[PDB]
């Protein structure tokens, strides 16, 4: 990630417009339906009997905070990712062992989420600075795994 | 290539569009584009910017895609045939965008309506492009 | 599936290996396991460590099935269709392994003879593991 | 990549048993072999009718040694890849913009090089002791890219 302030101002203030109470929620929600594949990782839900068993599951509600919340966790202090991201990356890597391929879809799907309900904001400065912001997670999570 | 209700939801997001679809292949074009970072050497040869009614011109060429398989999509792989040969046997160019051009239709319609909050209409233009991207690159048996 | 030459690139690597490619198949598990990263905490549940006669006891199935397979590979995918239900069906485990396998007996036949230095050869056991790639997870039209 | 002076002196001294002096330029000949679709990039080579027209190309006796020389560099300097790969990195992603989907291959190339002609040296510490190293490589040349 490497934003001037005034770029990355636009993208980190979304945070606001963004309700990650719940929003956070959503993302994990629909990433399933584009990507319902990966139902050997969300095994631990249990609840997935039918696409509506996801969105009414509780625990989806509370672990999308900790999703969206470890992103709002670098733009908090974007001088070190791995820093932080050193349990999840550790933690996803040994405990979950979630293939690399597939962040970089997690990355596409909450931007969806944001240019729907708030496309008013999806100005092209915004989204261009969206990417390579995000796209350091991505590899957060995968620096362990080489 | 599919038949489940996959299209059911296809035709549905294809319902609400109706004369809208050449429109929002457009703006799904300056999503990526927008970012020319890799593209930006390979010079797509139409002006990725504004004032270039070929950008609009290209748009309705992916929306004009999916209207025409969804007038088939049991012998689209034939009619469809050329595209895969002008991007296989002509300008080589690296379907690694098909990533990229693949979500844009999501991220650009939400300034509209994009998957329409269905538990499936998200994955029926994301899956439905495999029966669009397969023919885009049939291996020819 | 598969056809052309191809092929003669892998029977003739199998005529080399002969009665030693139960081996081979042994030491190429080994390869991507001496590294045990991920599959760590997976656990294979056959001790990837020496003094494990299921290791090798593993290999033979390997080797086995590209005999089964030269045996017919005009119809494996029917008799090696079990083994898609085993890890599709069963397992869950994750083919993001099969790039390792896939140049593990590359790297692990090394020690003896891997490609044979053919400028097709490499492309043999590397490729023709197409038509075993794809039964091990047919889509099942 | 991070190892030990005593894994990494053992990687790292295999580059004298390494014949970079053409070695280098026996591993792309194979690369297009396992990989010949990337017929898009090396379409400057020109001389490539048939496989044996790539080993008679005298630039890819020359251009092995560009390629296993950057390798060498690490080796020689790891407190920091990104330094000196940002050249070749800028260089391969704008000017070559060569897909991410394709270092993981050479890496995976190469070291077949080296258990065929010194398998006597594949030892198992040898080799999980080669992936995490060069493994830097395959992202420093797709650092810039995102
Ligand atoms: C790439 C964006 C992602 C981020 C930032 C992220 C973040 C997190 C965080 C912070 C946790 C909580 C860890 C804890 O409980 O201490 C978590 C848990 C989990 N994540 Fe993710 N995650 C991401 C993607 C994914 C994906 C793609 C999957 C697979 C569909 C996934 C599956 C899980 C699972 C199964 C857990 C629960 C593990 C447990 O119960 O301990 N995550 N994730
Ligand atoms: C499933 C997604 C896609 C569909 C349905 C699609 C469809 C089409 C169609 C219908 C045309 C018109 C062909 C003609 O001129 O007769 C076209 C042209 C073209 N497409 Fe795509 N396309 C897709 C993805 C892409 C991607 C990812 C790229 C690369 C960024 C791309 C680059 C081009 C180019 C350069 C042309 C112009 C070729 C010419 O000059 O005739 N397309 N596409
Ligand atoms: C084309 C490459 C591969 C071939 C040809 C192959 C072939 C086989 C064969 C023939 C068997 C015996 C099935 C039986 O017990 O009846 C087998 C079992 C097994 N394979 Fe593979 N395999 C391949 C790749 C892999 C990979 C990449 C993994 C994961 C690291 C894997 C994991 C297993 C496991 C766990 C079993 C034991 C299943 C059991 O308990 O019955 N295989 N494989
Ligand atoms: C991932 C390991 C690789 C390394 C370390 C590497 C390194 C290099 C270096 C140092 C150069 C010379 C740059 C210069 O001329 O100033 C070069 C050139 C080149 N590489 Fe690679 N390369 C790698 C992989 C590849 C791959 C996979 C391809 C595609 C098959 C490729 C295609 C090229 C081409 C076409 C050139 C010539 C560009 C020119 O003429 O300026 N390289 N590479």
């Amino acid at each position: 990630v490497h934003l001037t302030p005034e770029e990355k101002s636009a993208v980190t203030a979304l945070w606001g417009k963004v309700n990650v109470d719940e929003v956070g929620g959503e993302a994990l929600g629909r990433l399933l339906v584009v990507y319902p594949w990966t139902q050997r990782f969300f095994e631990s839900f249990g609840d997935l009997s039918t696409p509506d068993a996801v969105m009414g599951n509780p625990k989806v509600k509370a672990h999308g905070k900790k999703v969206l919340g470890a992103f709002s966790d670098g733009l908090a202090h974007l001088d070190n990712l791995k820093g932080t991201f050193a349990t999840l990356s550790e933690l996803h890597c040994d405990k979950l062992h979630v293939d690399p391929e597939n962040f970089r879809l997690l990355g596409n799907v909450l931007v969806c989420v944001l240019a729907h309900h708030f496309g008013k904001e999806f100005t092209p400065p915004v989204q261009a600075a969206y990417q390579k912001v995000v796209a350091g997670v991505a590899n957060a999570l995968a620096h362990k795994y080489h | 290539v599919l038949s489940p209700a996959d299209k059911t939801n296809v035709k549905a997001a294809w319902g609400k569009v109706g004369a809208h679809a050449g429109e929002y292949g457009a703006e799904a074009l300056e999503r990526m584009f927008l970012s020319f970072p890799t593209t930006k050497t390979y010079f797509p040869h139409f002006d990725l910017s504004h004032g270039s009614a070929q950008v609009k011109g290209h748009g309705k060429k992916v929306a004009d895609a999916l209207t025409n398989a969804v007038a088939h999509v049991d012998d689209m792989p034939n009619a469809l045939s050329a595209l895969s040969d002008l991007h296989a046997h002509k300008l080589r160019v690296d379907p690694v965008n098909f990533k990229l051009l693949s979500h844009c239709l999501l991220v650009t319609l939400a300034a509209h309506l994009p998957a329409e909050f269905t538990p499936a209409v998200h994955a029926s233009l994301d899956k439905f492009l495999a029966s669009v991207s397969t023919v885009l690159t049939s291996k020819y048996r």
